[PDB]
């Protein structure tokens, strides 16, 4: 699922020594557009597939959200590079955007009551619940 | 009497008449009579003298520091110092308290009441104004009519 | 001395005012009806619904030590 | 080419001057045009009043809203200038002031005796009563040479008609004839007329006013002629030979100037320099020489840029050719930056007109321009401090719109590898080395003030930093004063007197009162200038962090998508409170008052100790505070005791006098300052739940408004604690400065 | 209460109707009163699911809070704050078309 | 309408009422100054 | 119930014991099948709401 | 280590997933209203707790409660 490619830029405000979490936002373009790197600056965006290593996942999503609005392309993929070298395939989670409704339903963290219907914190005494 | 001495006959209060006009006459002796700065001081001389004859006939009650004092122990002899100022105060405080309530019922029965609170209906705001000298015999009737206070099961509450 | 006890009784009622608000609105309100599920000392509820800085009952405590030192001062 | 494309492109009658959009407010935005359902709508009506980029995306009708609104601004200046010249006519003692301006106090305000407020009208001499006043128009009107009372009455009615033309001009440029964006993007011609036909003719016709009017008036005033007995200003024009009895060069005429015998005009266009000991100010013939010196090369600097007729340095081409090895692509792209967004232009214009007015405050106290302003120490103190704070306020606005441009009008597609992009790329190394040097300065400036305070407290006075201690002598600043006293004769050989008497030379005293003494910079000024170097560096630490982290950061990578002025991005990432570029201006404005109060405190103690005072005819000099800046200025208790506690005695022992209005403002701005911290320390969600109790108290009584009474929003709540703090941080420095120097001086 | 006509058309499902509305009634309320199902979330102007595109006509859409200035410049109107002040023809099912 | 209905906006209809209701207190202090009573 | 004003009974909303204005009652077995509108807008700037059929008193 | 559980009002107004800049909200089809979808929160370990769902949430009060508990280097948002 990963591959060696490039991104094409210059920069001086990026990831430090970081070895717990990194990634690669990889996408295919269509033209030599100029886009803001979410840590700052600009880049040149080669028209094939190209990737970006950045530090933490807020920069990775905000480059994936900026690529969707301007020069619209629904093909950005987001991995996660561990210090040992394992990949994750984090963001679309099965081939599609989460604003589209899936057919694979996990359905977790779904309480089945209104937000007033929650117990008093005296009833959760010396244990962990809402 | 009622504690301290009256300032109708008080030597320290009469001393505050004395050295104030003695201070103010020292400004007068550097000018010439006939100039408009001369008339601005001598007219300001007499408005301090007549002020000191206003408090003498008013029957204010102070001593030991030459000032005037006031008594708010509900005294009807001292009713001119606090009570009838407050009775004119609480009179048409209760204008603005009542006609603001009277304005805020007929403005709710409108098409767009949100714009109408800063874009005034001046024939209605003056139309609800001058029924305000006769508020508390109508506000007490409003208190015993029933709809001055809405019920507790229909208010906004946490 | 008449007027300056009213400066104390201003600060007596106002330090009571933050904290009887601070006691009785720890549970819920219209701005946050589920404040009990968050706890006594939480930061805020975010910038939503108008913005919600100093909403907790700890931050309702926090303003009165300004007013307590203002009162006993 | 633009061989006919510098022309006027004007729409005829764009907007009908009507009344239906005049009374339906909130009409400039989609989010405000549908009425006040909440009380955010009233506070958004004022905040979006001048936010024109949130009104329309069409830059043509943005720029027509700018150009008509300047006429509304310039009509306010002429209406305010009419209030100064009319109160010189009917409400003044200026015509009595010219017969003896050495001891008669200025007055321009007669208070109505209503509530017993007539005690503020003090005995200011001249057979006249009124408020002692300190803006210094009286020494301006002697500098221009207005003698009688009629000319002040004619200028204010000539200024009111100049406002009525200027108010009409903004009406004409939005409702009858409005320019297009082609006209506004002709910036290579706008810098031509502004350099030449605004500042050159603004100097050259003013040099005509100074030579022909203000030099024969101020040559006859200081001789001792009464101002009723001076000939009129239209007698120094139609009678050339009356000017010849003052300056003999006017018997020749215009032929030395035309045939370039310009040394014949040396008798009234001189290079004396220094001061004038008869009238207490600058030599007016030097000032008459200074203006047409600037005129004859502002008009030379007017014809620099490319115009309709071929020649001229093109502004797109001198910027593009400044590329370098370190700087990447150079300035390729900045000309399209500055002729599109006004916020980019306002961010450079506010730093200049801010930090030209700080140059005004420093080039006025040590070179007093106006006659008989040198003895009047209240006017020197008020004209210093007011030109500081405008230069202190307008410099933080340079980083306001420096950050507003980045989130709105900065397109990174047009800015690949140019000079603006490269500092967004290395914005860590900009701030961190600025972050190091503020901790370096504040340990080395404020830490010495603790270190002199401890050594005085611990008894051992031989271990502080003073003259009789470990000396920190400012050897650079003591050296340049020894250069400018060799500036007569040696380095500028035709300057007769000194460039300024503050560097050295001789004292000048006018009627006993000291006009100017040499300032001896000692070891207590090595530290307080390093205070000034510290707190200036912290203000650019917040503000340049506000510009460079306006787009994004490592906290927020899409900060520009939320806007310029937003509260936060949640209490996640540990908390993002005050994260916008608005709050960097809000944090940076506070350290400006924490800067500029020290600059005017350094002014108000050094000039009360070393230059101002009294001079005995033997030559004995006795200052006001006795020269206590040599020892007591080096400790923070000495700034508390000998300056803050000691000089405020004229403020608070001033009841029953004419300065008693200042004691009320001195208690007025302690109050508003401690009204700020309710708006500043607390949050919003407390008060919204506190308002929630009060809406119950009205909905019980059928008294609730149809609009929703809400708490103030968080950027709005930080702004009202900001403006209260700067009223109560400035207004009590105002009411202590003016009350001290009018009393003791 | 005036009378106005809105020609709604969804080509993804293929339904073309002509509905009648007033100045106070919303557009999808008139679509529900003629028996046409339309996507919606809570009828507030604060979502994206109820987006239609004004092909022809004039719509007072001003009571919404989701869509910004430029995204309504192309003509994307939420059908739940819309006061139809003209006789219009509207393309619907444009919930993905705004973003 | 619409110019006198511009003089029904709450600041400007406030201010010409506030010019009135300030000056009611000013001119009673013209003719009766120095009043602690009545 | 179509049409007229319906007061609420649930807490934890902005509109508690207020007047209400019902619109388009739903029939699908949804837990909250009324999408009742209001005046006097909330903290979010949303004048509408949906709640259940157990809080009507009309 | 937050806890961003979604309650039972939950109308499927698909903008909380849009306003989430961390993809920790995800729509799940669910029997209910005419939208026929609910908002689910799988990536509670991956969230930052920046409360961006709650600002775009036009229910009675907050279909997606956020309430912040535990934390890590992911949720605290450090680039080092
Ligand atoms: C607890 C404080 C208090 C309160 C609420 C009042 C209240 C009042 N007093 Mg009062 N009064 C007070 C203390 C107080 N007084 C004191 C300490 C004295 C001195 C013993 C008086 C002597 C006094 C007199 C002599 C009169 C009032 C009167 C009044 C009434 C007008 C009002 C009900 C008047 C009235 O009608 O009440 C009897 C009146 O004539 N007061
Ligand atoms: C229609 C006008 C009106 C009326 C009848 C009331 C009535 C009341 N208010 Mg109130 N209030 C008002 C306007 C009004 N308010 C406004 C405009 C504000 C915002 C500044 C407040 C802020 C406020 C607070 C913060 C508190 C009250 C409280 C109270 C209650 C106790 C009385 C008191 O101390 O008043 C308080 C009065 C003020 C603080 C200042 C008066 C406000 C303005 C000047 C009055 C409005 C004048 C307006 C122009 C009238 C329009 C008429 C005409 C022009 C058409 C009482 C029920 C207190 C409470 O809950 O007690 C139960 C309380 O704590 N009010
Ligand atoms: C008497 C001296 C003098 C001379 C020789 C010139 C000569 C020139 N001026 Mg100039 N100018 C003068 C006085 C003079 N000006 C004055 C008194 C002002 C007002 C302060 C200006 C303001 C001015 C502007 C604003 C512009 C010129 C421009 C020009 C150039 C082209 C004008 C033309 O005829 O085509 C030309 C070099 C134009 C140009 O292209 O500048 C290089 C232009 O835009 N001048
Ligand atoms: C030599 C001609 C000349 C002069 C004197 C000015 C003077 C001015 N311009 Mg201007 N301008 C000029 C040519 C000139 N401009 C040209 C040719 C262009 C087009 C390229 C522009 C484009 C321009 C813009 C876009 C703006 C200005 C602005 C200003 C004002 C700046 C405020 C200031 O410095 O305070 C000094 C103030 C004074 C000295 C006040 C006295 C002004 C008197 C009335 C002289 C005005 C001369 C005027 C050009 C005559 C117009 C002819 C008309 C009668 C038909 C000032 C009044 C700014 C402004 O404030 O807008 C109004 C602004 O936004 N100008
Ligand atoms: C730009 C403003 C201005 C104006 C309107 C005038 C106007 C005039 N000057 Mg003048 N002048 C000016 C600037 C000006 N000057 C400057 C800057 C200088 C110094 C170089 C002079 C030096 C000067 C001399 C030396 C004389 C005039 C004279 C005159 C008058 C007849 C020619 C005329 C009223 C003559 C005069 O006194 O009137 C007959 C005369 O002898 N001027
Ligand atoms: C050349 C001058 C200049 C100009 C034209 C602008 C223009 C603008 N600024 Mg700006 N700014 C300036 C200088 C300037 N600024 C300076 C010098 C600073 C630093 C202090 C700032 C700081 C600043 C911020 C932080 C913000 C702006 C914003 C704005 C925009 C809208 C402003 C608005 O609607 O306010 C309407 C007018 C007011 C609200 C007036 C309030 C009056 C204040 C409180 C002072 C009153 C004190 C009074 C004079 C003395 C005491 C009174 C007494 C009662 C005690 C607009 C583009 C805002 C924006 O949205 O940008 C797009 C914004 O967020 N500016
Ligand atoms: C008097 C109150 C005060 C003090 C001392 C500080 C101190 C500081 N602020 Mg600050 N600030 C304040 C109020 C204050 N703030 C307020 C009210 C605001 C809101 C407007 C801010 C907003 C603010 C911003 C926005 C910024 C600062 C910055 C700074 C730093 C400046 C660098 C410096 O001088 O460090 C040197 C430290 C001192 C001079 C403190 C005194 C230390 C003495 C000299 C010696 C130490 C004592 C002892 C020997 C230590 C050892 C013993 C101990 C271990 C027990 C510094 C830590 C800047 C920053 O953080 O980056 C540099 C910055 O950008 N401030
Ligand atoms: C000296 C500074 C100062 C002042 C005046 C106030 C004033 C007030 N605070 Mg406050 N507060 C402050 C500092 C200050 N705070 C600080 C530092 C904190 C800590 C963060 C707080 C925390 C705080 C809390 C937590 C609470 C208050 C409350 C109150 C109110 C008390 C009721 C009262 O006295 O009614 C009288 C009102 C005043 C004395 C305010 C000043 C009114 C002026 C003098 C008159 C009106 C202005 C006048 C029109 C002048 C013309 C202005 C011109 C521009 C036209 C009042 C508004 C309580 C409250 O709101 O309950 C209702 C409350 O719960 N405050
Ligand atoms: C101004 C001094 C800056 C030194 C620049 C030295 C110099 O010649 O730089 C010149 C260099 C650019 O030169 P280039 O070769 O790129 O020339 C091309 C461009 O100049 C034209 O496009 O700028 C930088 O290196 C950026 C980093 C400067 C570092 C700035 C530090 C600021 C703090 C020092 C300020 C001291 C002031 C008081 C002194 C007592
Ligand atoms: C007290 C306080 C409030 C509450 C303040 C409010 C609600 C302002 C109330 C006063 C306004 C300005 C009254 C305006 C009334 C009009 C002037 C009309 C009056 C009638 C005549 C004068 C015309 C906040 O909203 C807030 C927000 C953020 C941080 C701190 C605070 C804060 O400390
Ligand atoms: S309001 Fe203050 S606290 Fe609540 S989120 Fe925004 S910043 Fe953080
Ligand atoms: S935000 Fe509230 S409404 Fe929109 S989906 Fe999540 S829960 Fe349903
Ligand atoms: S929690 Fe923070 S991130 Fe997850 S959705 Fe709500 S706001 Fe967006
Ligand atoms: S349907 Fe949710 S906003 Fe219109």
């Amino acid at each position: 699922m990963p591959s060696p490619t490039f991104g094409g830029s210059t920069g001086g405000w990026l990831r430090a020594a970081e070895t717990e979490e990194k990634y690669a936002i990889t996408w295919t373009g269509k033209k030599e557009e100029i886009f803001e790197i979410p840590t700052g600056g600009a880049a040149i965006m080669r028209e094939g597939d190209n990737l970006l290593y950045l530090a933490r996942k807020e920069q990775c999503l905000a480059l994936g959200t900026q690529l969707r609005n301007s020069f619209k392309i629904s093909d950005y993929k987001i991995y996660r590079i561990f210090p040992t070298g394992e990949v994750q395939y984090l963001h679309p989670k099965d081939g599609v955007f989460p604003e589209k409704v899936n057919e694979g339903r996990v359905g977790i963290n779904n309480v089945s009551r209104n937000i007033g219907k929650n117990p008093n914190p005296i009833s959760v005494k010396f244990t962990g619940k809402s | 009497v009622a504690g301290l001495v009256p300032c109708k006959d008080s030597k320290e209060f009469s001393r505050r008449l004395d050295l104030s006009v003695k201070k103010l006459e020292q400004r007068l002796k550097k000018y010439e009579p006939g100039t408009p700065p001369y008339l601005a001081i001598q007219k300001s001389i007499e408005t301090t003298k007549i002020r000191f004859d206003r408090y003498a006939k008013g029957g204010l009650l102070c001593g030991k520091d030459g000032l005037p004092h006031l008594i708010t122990d509900g005294r009807l002899s001292h009713a001119t110092e606090f009570i009838i100022p407050g009775l004119l105060f609480l009179y048409i405080n209760g204008w603005i308290g009542w006609v603001g309530r009277a304005y805020l019922i007929a403005i709710r029965s409108s098409d767009k009441p949100a714009e109408k609170e800063i874009i005034l209906d001046i024939p209605l705001a003056l139309g609800f104004m001058s029924s305000g000298f006769l508020w508390p015999l109508s506000a007490w009737k409003e208190f015993t009519s029933g709809e001055l206070l809405v019920d507790a099961n229909e208010v906004t509450v946490s | 001395d008449f007027l300056v006890h009213h400066a104390i009784a201003l600060g007596l009622h106002t330090t009571a005012l933050i904290l009887i608000k601070g006691a009785l609105d720890a549970r819920g309100s219209k701005l946050m009806p589920d404040k009990k599920d968050f706890g006594y000392s939480f930061p805020c509820d975010g910038p939503g619904r108008g913005g919600t800085c100093d909403i907790s009952a700890w931050d309702a405590f926090y303003l009165s030590v300004f007013w307590m030192l203002n009162t006993i001062g | 080419q633009e061989a006919k494309k510098v022309r006027i492109t004007v729409d005829k009658d764009p907007v009908e001057t009507s009344f239906e959009k005049w009374a339906k407010p909130g009409h400039f935005s989609r989010t405000l045009a549908k009425g006040p359902k909440t009380t955010t709508w009233i506070w958004n009506l004022h905040a979006d009043a001048h936010d024109f980029d949130g009104h329309t995306s069409s830059l043509e009708d943005v720029s027509r809203k700018i150009f008509s609104a300047h006429f509304g601004q310039l009509s306010v200046i002429f209406l305010w200038l009419s209030g100064m010249y009319f109160h010189g006519a009917r409400f003044s003692n200026y015509v009595a002031w010219l017969s003896n301006p050495t001891a008669i106090k200025p007055s321009a305000q007669v208070v109505w005796p209503i509530v017993g407020q007539d005690i503020l009208n003090g005995d200011v001499g001249g057979g006249f009563q009124g408020v002692q006043i300190t803006s210094g128009f009286f020494q301006l009107w002697r500098a221009s040479g207005i003698t009688n009372e009629k000319q002040l009455y004619a200028t204010a009615i000539g200024g009111l008609v100049m406002s009525a033309l200027m108010l009409f001009a903004g009406w004409f440029h939005y409702h009858k004839a409005a320019p297009k964006l082609e006209w506004f993007q002709n910036v290579e011609s706008m810098m031509n007329h502004h350099l030449a036909g605004l500042l050159g003719l603004g100097c050259l016709s003013w040099a005509g006013h100074q030579i022909h009017v203000s030099l024969p008036i101020n040559k006859l005033l200081d001789a001792g002629v009464a101002p009723s007995e001076i000939p009129l200003p239209h007698e120094f024009i139609v009678n050339r030979e009356l000017m010849a009895q003052l300056y003999p060069s006017f018997s020749k005429g215009l032929t030395p100037f035309f045939t370039l015998d310009w040394n014949a005009y040396s008798d009234f266009l001189t290079f004396k320099g220094g001061l004038n000991p008869i009238t207490g100010g600058l030599w007016l013939s030097d000032t008459a020489h200074h203006h047409l010196a600037l005129a004859v090369l502002f008009i030379v600097a007017g014809h620099m840029y490319r115009t309709n007729w071929g020649i001229g340095h093109s502004m797109k081409e001198i910027l593009e050719a400044h590329k370098g090895p370190f700087t990447g692509e150079g300035h390729k792209g900045l000309y399209e930056i500055l002729t599109t967004s006004w916020h980019a232009q306002l961010a450079i214009n506010l730093a200049m007109i801010g930090s030209l007015s700080i140059i005004v405050a420093h080039h006025m106290y040590a070179m007093p321009p106006y006659p008989y302003i040198a003895t009047d120490y209240p006017t020197q103190l008020s004209l210093f401090t007011h030109h500081m704070w405008i230069g202190g306020f307008c410099v933080t606005g340079a980083a306001a719109h420096g950050a507003i441009f980045m989130v709105r009008d900065y397109s990174p597609a047009q800015n690949y590898n140019n000079l603006l992009d490269r500092m967004i790329r290395h914005r860590d190394a900009i701030i961190s080395h600025l972050n190091w040097v503020c901790i370096f300065l504040g340990f080395h400036s404020f830490g010495l003030y603790i270190h002199n305070d401890t050594m005085r407290a611990l008894g051992r006075s031989q271990d502080m930093f003073s003259d009789t201690a470990i000396q920190l002598q400012p050897i650079f600043a003591q050296w340049i004063q020894s250069i400018h006293t060799l500036a007569p004769g040696n380095t500028a050989p035709n300057a007769l007197a000194a460039t300024s008497y503050a560097f050295g030379g001789d004292i000048v005293a006018v009627n006993g009162k000291i006009a100017m003494m040499p300032i001896a910079l000692g070891t207590a000024d090595f530290m307080v200038h390093h205070i000034h170097a510290f707190t200036i560096h912290v203000t650019v630490l917040i503000l340049l962090k506000g510009v460079l982290f306006a787009r994004n950061s490592r906290l927020i990578p899409d900060k520009a998508n939320l806007g310029f002025r937003f509260p936060c991005d949640g209490p996640g990432r540990g908390g993002t409170c005050q994260v916008s570029a608005w709050d960097h201006v809000f944090l940076g404005l506070f350290w400006m008052y924490n800067s500029l109060s020290i600059v005017i405190f350094h002014f108000s103690w050094k000039m009360q100790s070393d230059v101002w005072g009294s001079v005995t005819p033997n030559g004995a000099v006795s200052h006001i505070t006795g020269g206590n800046f040599a020892q007591s200025a080096i400790t923070i208790n000495g700034w508390l005791r000998d300056f803050l506690w000691a000089q405020a005695s004229q403020v608070i022992q001033s009841y029953g006098s004419a300065l008693s209005a200042y004691g009320l403002i001195f208690l007025g701005a302690h109050f508003v300052w401690a009204f700020s911290l309710m708006f500043l320390f607390s949050g919003r969600g407390y008060w919204q739940e506190l308002i929630e109790s009060i809406v119950w108290a009205h909905n019980k009584l059928k008294l609730g408004p149809a609009i929703q009474p809400r708490a103030l929003s968080i950027t709005q709540g930080r702004a009202v604690g900001l403006a209260h703090y700067l009223v109560g941080g400035i207004g009590t420095t105002w009411a202590f400065f003016l009350a001290r120097i009018i009393a003791v001086g | 209460m005036a009378t106005y006509k809105v020609r709604l058309l969804s080509e993804a499902e293929g339904i073309d109707v002509t509905i009648d509305c007033a100045d106070d009634v919303y557009i999808l309320d008139a679509a529900e009163e003629q028996g046409v199902d339309l996507p919606y979330s809570c009828r507030a102007g604060a979502c994206s699911t109820c987006a239609g595109k004004v092909s022809e006509g004039t719509i007072d859409q001003s009571d919404q809070s989701f869509l910004d200035d430029d995204q309504t410049g192309a003509g994307f109107v939420l059908t739940c704050v819309a006061y139809p002040t003209s006789d219009c023809t509207i393309l619907t099912h444009q919930e993905e078309s705004l973003y | 309408n619409n110019f006198l209905k511009y003089l029904s906006v709450m600041p400007v209809a406030g201010t010409i009422f506030m010019i009135f209701t300030a000056g009611l207190v000013i001119e009673v202090n013209r003719f009766y100054p120095d009043a602690l009573f009545f | 119930k179509r049409g007229s004003k319906v007061r609420v009974l649930r807490k934890e909303s902005y509109w508690y014991q207020e007047i209400g204005t019902v619109a388009t009652v739903d029939t699908s077995g949804i837990r909250y099948p009324v999408v009742v509108r209001f005046e006097k807008v909330n903290y979010s700037g949303v004048n509408t709401n949906n709640f259940a059929e157990s809080e009507l008193i009309e | 280590a937050h806890s961003v559980k979604v309650y039972d009002t939950c109308i499927g107004c698909t903008q909380c997933v849009r306003a989430c800049p961390c993809d920790v909200l995800e729509m799940v089809p669910w029997d209910g209203c005419k939208a026929k979808q609910i908002a689910s929160a799988p990536r509670t370990e991956d969230c930052i707790g920046c409360k961006r769902c709650e600002t775009a949430c036009p229910t009675d009060f907050l279909s997606v409660r956020v309430y912040l508990g535990g934390e890590t280097t992911r949720s605290l948002g450090l680039a080092y």
